[PDB]
């Protein structure tokens, strides 16, 4: 493990390289020392992508040390002060990680960090912003140490002409009053408006936004959401197993906002961007004339390009913002979204029109043109929640929807596992596609396609009196027990076997899918035979006559394998395939406690964790 | 003398059914929690919330104590015992869905 891991952190520092990195804190999991640390430096002095990837993994995994801690850091002091880009920002990363090792040096590491961050306050300046954000989120104590050089240093520093800083220094400044309102503001609302008195203008409207966001979250929460587009009666097993002046100068923030929402209409992209971003949120707060200097740069900005995406997430929290004042803008903001759909970016769109409603009868004739552009994820999200939040016609959605869901599941690969997905995410009202889709998986050598189809066909059997239907069902779980035991891919047969849920115990129960199962207790993989046992133990109530002669012939093999196997591995596995046993077939073990009992007393007597 | 009782206006039943005026509606979306929901609905036609737990997520998200529901998780609960919407809000999700009639200081 020293030459021979030397060959693959070659091949790391030169997809496969994230993987083989990936190998590398799985190797981590397992696991000398010393060549460890050798191995670490032979790749940082070449290649700092790789070495990034070798010094956190590790220390990640195998566990901050004191050894461990003072060796590496003279690795990350040294990338700091000079590094190229990209490779920066995993450094500081890194930085982040090692923080939150929870170790007795941290107090010093993170200090050390952030007195060094404050005389900075260009690869050393936004290094040192990197750092302060990330322990701002990972360490709110020791960042609070430091406050009142915090505010002083970066209110100079952010006003400089760059972007770079820019963009990170006001995520800090955003995660440290966050922290700062959750337990200043004089000396903030103070600096910014000296700074909005073209560079120093889209920085100011980010400070503004601070009061009103934090303030109200009510607005970043519908935003937050869209962006990223059990129950409490159930019995428990009998047996169970091991386990201010934020809302003073709100408006006030708006009204510097408001100056700041016609006069850099066109600048220099760059401006533009935190523009349309913070208008709906500041209006959100207090909704005409805020929106007539809002909807003058956002509404240009829809019919431009490198702004278009954000311009109807604006227009989106916008619209739910400014409830009926918004009727007058309806031919304007509805005639871009009858142009813009044709062409197929639109995935907005469809979000909007969950958030617009956020509701007439003409969106009933606007979802012929919505369903022609084409599966995305977000349609079939929003259309989800577009009956949930409007169900006046949840019948007509779902008889237009099937049949987009027709054309589709009649007639290229990531599309059809996403239709899958389609098919699968929300609840719909389905035979012969589930037939038909029992020969698409046998006849499909992509992976993808088999996992996922696998996951349909199980779930579109919720409804489990006619005798052909039970024998349709029949049929379609013995072609999944087929897969389930042959298929060379134990991920398609992890998904099956977990597809069987207390739905199905019914027809698994049945004379020849038991046989099936039983051939299935002999699997290469542990886990699945492990879930097997468990059916199998589950169902011995049902049909004991059948499961219990079966279960005593694997009770006496678990008890050999315990006994005479003399190897930690399948000792260990076998103590945890009796434990599902004892769990799930209580009745058959009883009677044979007493010698259970006698040989795992042995098992502790003994002299592997 | 054994109940207690906090809600000012004697009836609410067909003063809400009524559209506009006194209240305006208002849909609560409120999330499962270890320690539970924390609100107790105490009315016997109109369904009004008795208390909330202040430190409860309920709190959090609007849910004042003067109110009134008529429909819970999409089910329109407006003329029903609360012991019986008490049924549905303990076999529904750990999420619940909760309409407020949110009578506007009147």
């Amino acid at each position: 493990x020293x030459x021979x891991x030397x060959x693959x952190x070659x091949x790391x520092x030169x997809x496969x390289x994230x993987x083989x990195x990936x190998x590398x804190x799985x190797x981590x999991x397992x696991x000398s020392t010393r060549f460890y640390d050798q191995l670490n430096h032979h790749i940082f002095e070449l290649e700092r992508k790789g070495g990034i990837l070798a010094i956190a993994s590790l220390i990640g995994v195998e566990g901050g040390n004191a050894t461990r801690i003072g060796r590496f850091a003279n690795y990350l002091r040294n990338l700091l002060p000079s590094n190229d880009p990209v490779v920066m920002e995993m450094a500081s990363k890194a930085i982040g990680r090692l923080a939150m090792a929870g170790d007795t040096f941290t107090a010093e590491y993170v200090e050390f960090e952030v007195k060094r961050a404050l005389e900075w306050l260009e690869g050393r300046r936004h290094a040192a912003v990197l750092v302060l954000r990330e322990l701002a989120i990972s360490v709110p104590t020791f960042f609070f140490q430091q406050v009142q050089p915090f505010f002083d240093n970066i209110f100079v520093a952010v006003w400089d002409p760059k972007q770079a800083i820019r963009e990170g220094a006001v995520a800090a400044l955003r995660a440290c009053l966050i922290l700062t309102t959750q337990r200043w503001y004089r000396h903030t609302f103070e600096e910014a408006e000296k700074g909005f008195d073209d560079d120093r203008i889209h920085g100011a409207l980010l400070i503004l936004n601070e009061l009103v966001r934090i303030s109200s979250m009510e607005g970043e929460r519908l935003r937050e959401e869209m962006e990223e587009i059990m129950g409490f009666g159930t019995k428990p097993r009998h047996i169970t197993p091991f386990t201010x002046x934020x809302x003073x100068x709100x408006x006030x923030x708006x009204x510097x906002x408001x100056x700041x929402x016609x006069x850099x209409x066109x600048x220099x992209s760059l401006i533009q961007m935190t523009i349309l971003n913070l208008l709906p949120r500041l209006a959100a707060f207090r909704p005409t004339q805020y929106l007539q200097d809002t909807m003058n740069h956002v509404l240009s900005c829809v019919k431009k390009e490198k702004e278009r995406t954000a311009a109807f997430q604006a227009l989106g929290l916008l619209s739910v913002a400014v409830r009926s004042e918004f009727k007058v803008y309806l031919p304007r903001v509805l005639d871009i979204i009858r142009a813009a759909l044709p062409p197929k970016v639109d995935a907005t769109v469809f979000t909007c029109i969950s958030m617009l409603a956020r509701i007439q009868q003409d969106i009933k004739e606007l979802l012929e043109p919505m369903l022609a552009v084409g599966l995305s994820p977000a349609l079939t999200a929003v259309l989800y929640d577009l009956s949930r939040q409007i169900p006046q016609l949840k019948k007509d959605i779902q008889d237009g929807l099937l049949k987009m869901l027709s054309l589709v599941l009649m007639h290229d690969v990531g599309s059809i596992t996403l239709a899958l997905r389609t098919l699968g995410s929300f609840e719909f009202e389905l035979t012969q596609f589930v037939r038909h889709c029992a020969d698409h998986f046998l006849n499909s050598e992509h992976k993808e396609i088999r996992m996922e189809a696998a996951r349909t066909c199980s779930r579109l059997l919720t409804p489990s009196v006619s005798q052909t239907a039970v024998q349709v069902v029949a049929d379609v779980l013995s072609k999944l027990l087929v897969v389930g035991i042959t298929d060379p891919d134990p991920d398609i047969r992890y998904c099956v076997l977990a597809s069987l849920d207390e739905r199905f115990d019914a027809h698994l129960a049945q004379a020849e899918n038991l046989q099936a199962l039983f051939v299935a207790l002999n699997d290469q993989v542990f886990e699945i035979r492990e879930l097997a046992i468990c059916t199998v133990g589950r169902l011995s109530s049902m049909n004991p006559a059948f499961v219990m002669p079966f279960l005593r012939k694997m009770l006496i093999q678990i008890l050999t394998e315990l006994e005479h196997s003399g190897i930690g591995r399948i000792k260990e596995q076998s103590a945890r395939m009796l434990g599902h046993l004892v769990s799930n077939a209580p009745r058959l073990i009883r009677p044979y406690m007493e010698p259970i009992l006698k040989a795992l007393i042995l098992k502790l007597k003994d002299p592997n964790p | 003398c054994n109940p207690k009782s906090v809600l000012k206006r004697p009836v609410t039943s067909e003063e809400l059914l009524t559209p506009g005026a006194p209240y305006a509606r208002k849909t609560f979306t409120i999330v499962g929690d270890a320690v539970g929901w924390g609100f107790v609905v105490r009315g016997s036609k109109p369904c009004h919330i008795q208390a909330v737990d202040p430190s409860g997520p309920a709190a959090a998200a609007g849910m004042k104590v003067c109110q009134f529901v008529v429909s819970v998780n999409g089910l329109n609960v407006l003329h029903v015992d609360y012991r019986t919407v008490n049924n549905l809000i303990l076999t529904g999700p750990r999420t619940i869905v909760m309409e407020v009639m949110e009578e506007l200081e009147c």
